[PDB]
DNA sequence: TCAATATCCACCTGCAGATTCTACCAAAAGTGTATTTGGAAACTGCTCCATCAAAAGGCATGTTCAGCTGAATTCAGCTGAACATGCCTTTTGATGGAGCAGTTTCCAAATACACTTTTGGTAGAATCTGCAGGTGGATATTGAT
DNA sequence: ATCAATATCCACCTGCAGATTCTACCAAAAGTGTATTTGGAAACTGCTCCATCAAAAGGCATGTTCAGCTGAATTCAGCTGAACATGCCTTTTGATGGAGCAGTTTCCAAATACACTTTTGGTAGAATCTGCAGGTGGATATTGA
């Protein structure tokens, strides 16, 4: 019987209402803003695990690490914009290499 | 003997390097380094053990992504070698300088 | 200590980067534009530091700092 | 004594996309430090929209707003419907 | 029956004839100074509040503007307005 | 009963205290607000304002004009390292930019 | 009313040389004009955007000076002058 | 002669000249036109405070101003003194416009 | 093209630093009740946005025409890479110890409330004025010879 | 080094959009008496920073040798700027109609407050694993001849 499970979701509405409340951000918070904003949080948030899983996959490992969040990120335009002022630590970088200076 | 011409182990480096994620510089002189500049700022402080890791992450991060725009600025300049007007050039359109 | 950041490091740095050829004197450019990050950076964690009336520098100073500089950082408690 | 975070839900909803998936310490780190964020300039943008339109009280309207402002395109969408699903679902129960 | 709306425009003439007692502003000027005025407002009330929540403290103080005031400005302008600022409040304080 | 005086002179400032003492309450920055938070507030941002004039006055002086206009504001800000930093992301309109030229264009 | 097409050749050769030499620059390559309107379209489009964005949630249907404020707040383009 | 400036000597006159004045380098109504034409194409039936239009005007040509700055530092650096589509897309990507 | 010298890439292997998994206790989160009140209708007052008409001349177009700039080429010295050497600083680990980041109370000073009067501000009006636009004239800057 | 051709820089002028000063309400500061906290002020722990010590292990500092990269010079095809003729549209003014912001009232659906009643999430130990780090062995990728 808790909010979360009612929305359906796996984030806690109950605290993110308590946060959006304790966050001087407005007088009065909506009973729906929790559950919306929860939903967010919780998809987005599936969306990365989801291709940091693959990367992690595809370096042959069962346990997603910073690097594999880095490769899933800096690999997807979108997410790439919505956190490219953003560093992760222990991520590293693309493996890119500026065709002018390859050999022959 | 045997040699590589030069840049084929500069290529390698740069191979292994954009493959790994370790930091790069030496852990201890930077902790002295940073210690030293917080000195002139507030005397007797501490540094919490992870407080130092995360500048040494953000600050090698930094480097790292100013060494990119410095070899695009360079490469501009139809160079294949960094020079510190690239350095310049760079921090400049980035509004730092 | 400054002088503590080697050329070999800066090396490494600029090879993460994709840089293969360096000129000799990005080496000292190199911890110029080092030093000035460091501190602005912890200039300003050290201040959140005082304001917190503590002793000892925290990864969450650091961290706020980074975010009023716009470098952003995730891994130490945000 | 006590210091919450989101690893918990991280964790639960990385089992649902990779229920054969692990996730290291650090990793956990950037996950959180990731939700925080986002939870940070949604709530934000949402404080600003009602400010605008002078309201005491930050609702769903105003949090989609601020995800169509912050979130790029085609991550827009998705979290938009995300979003008005879990009302709607929440609101029937 | 028109609303009113309030702006900074009454100080900010005040504050400039105490400077150039001979020079006059623009309305576009004005317009501008207004920005100028909620923009640094907006930006040290921002850190002050901010800097509370992490402090869990519940009340943003003339400390917390404090603070503010010297993380956002530079150098000798954080020095004179932090001045300014102390120098205000102790005699607002001091009766 | 006690005659009313306004908290701004209690400061010794041009700028209103009492308003930016209710700014701050209706901003939500903050369950409370400290009395002397408006007052260090209200002359930080009196403080910020005179510098300006004063740079943006001498800049309508040296054009011969006696009433400030944008391009005169732009110019002390752009002139004053300080200023410029402080306000290094923000646009103002109609202030044109700063005479400047770089060398290498000029007739060798 | 009018159907409105092609409306971004309305910033001719002679303005964005003008702009350039603002800018301080010198010559100008023939290209530049075309990469100039095209910067141009998406720098507006972006700001448009969030502001019409604003002006929707204002229940409006009248884009405000404020709402470009905002839009170009977020940008981190922050305007002075048009604070209503 | 007849009289004229050898190429340069003008385009630098420009300069000094648009250098000195603050007024706005785009003609008014083809860019309100401009932006008419964008916005109905995200929203219809749209209206726009007089105002808008211009401080949307302010701000694209302060933008483009600034951009054409950066632009001519990056030909500059390339042993040129014309700007090129490559400098305006060297200086976008560092600054992290259009990385 | 060969022949040799490092590099790299696989596969399999085994300890071990982290992960999981296992059990509990208090802060949160979910319920019920009783109020409160924000802000969605239903109206209307009335700015000010979209359009129109018309005349004028500031500017946008398009051409010519050739100065001189960008773009190949060539070439040499000299900077920066690759390397074998060899010594010094950094990396790793307990060890204790002292500093100090947190909590547990206290409560006195400071802030929030409620609501009751006072005025500093804001919106027009009526009153002024810096200066935009024009001009002629003393300079000043360019470019040909 | 003129010196003829043009572009500039300046001071003198003066009616008029705008900037100021003048006035009359009225939102919203300021007052004053209460009720409610906030958070600074000693004491008192754990727990993590700091020091110290003590090796080896790499990793960094040096000096050689020369490959090949960066400028400096030349050269020239033709792009892009300056000047000019033509006449298109944008700019200016002035007048409306009416779409829609906005100011008012009305007042339920929905959010805040509260007192309790039940979880659930954060800890602090106990119970496994995913991989790093090696070890061959086998093709690769580089290079010199
Ligand atoms: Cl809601
Ligand atoms: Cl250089
Ligand atoms: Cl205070
Ligand atoms: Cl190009
Ligand atoms: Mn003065
Ligand atoms: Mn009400
Ligand atoms: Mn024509
Ligand atoms: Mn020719
Ligand atoms: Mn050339
Ligand atoms: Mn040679
Ligand atoms: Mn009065
Ligand atoms: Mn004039
Ligand atoms: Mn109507
Ligand atoms: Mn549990
Ligand atoms: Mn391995």
């Amino acid at each position: 019987k808790t909010r979360s499970s009612r929305a359906g979701l796996q984030f806690p509405v109950g605290r993110v209402h308590r946060l959006l409340r304790k966050g001087n951000y407005s007088e009065r918070v909506g009973a729906g803003a929790p559950v919306y904003l929860a939903a967010v949080l919780e998809y987005l948030t599936a969306e990365i695990l989801e291709l940091a899983g693959n990367a992690a996959r595809d370096n042959k490992k069962t346990r997603i690490i910073p690097r594999h969040l880095q490769l899933a990120i800096r690999n997807d335009e979108e997410l790439n914009k919505l956190l490219g002022r953003v560093t992760i630590a222990q991520g590293g970088v693309l493996p890119n290499i500026q065709a002018v200076l390859l050999p022959k | 003997p045997h040699r590589y011409r030069p840049g084929t182990v500069a290529l390698r480096e740069i191979r292994r390097y954009q493959k790994s994620t370790e930091l790069l510089i030496r852990k201890l002189p930077f902790q002295r380094l940073v210690r030293e500049i917080a000195q002139d700022f507030k005397t007797d402080l501490r540094f919490q053990s992870s407080a130092v890791m995360a500048l040494q992450e953000a600050c090698e991060a930094y480097l790292v992504g100013l060494f990119e725009d410095t070899n695009l600025c360079a490469i501009h300049a139809k160079r294949v070698t960094i020079m510190p007007k690239d350095i310049q050039l760079a921090r400049r359109i980035r509004g730092e300088r | 200590n400054i002088q503590g950041i080697t050329k070999p490091a800066i090396r490494r740095l600029a090879r993460r980067g994709g840089v293969k050829r360096i000129s000799g004197l990005i080496y000292e450019e190199t911890r110029g534009v080092l030093k000035v990050f460091l501190e602005n950076v912890i200039r300003d964690a050290v201040t959140y530091t005082e304001h917190a009336k503590r002793k000892t520098v925290t990864a969450m100073d650091v961290v706020y700092a980074l975010q009023r500089q716009g470098r952003t950082l995730y891994g130490f408690g945000g | 004594s006590r210091k919450e975070s989101y690893s918990i839900y991280v964790y639960k909803v990385l089992k649902q996309v990779h229920p054969d998936t692990g996730i290291s310490s650090k990793a956990m780190g950037i996950m959180n430090s990731f939700v925080n964020d986002i939870f940070e300039r949604i709530a934000g943008e949402a404080s600003r929209l009602a400010h605008y339109n002078k309201r005491s009280t930050i609702t769903s309207r105003e949090i989609q707003t601020a995800v169509r402002l912050l979130l790029p395109g085609e991550l827009a969408k998705h979290a938009v419907s995300e979003g008005t699903k879990a009302v709607t679902k929440y609101t029937s129960a």
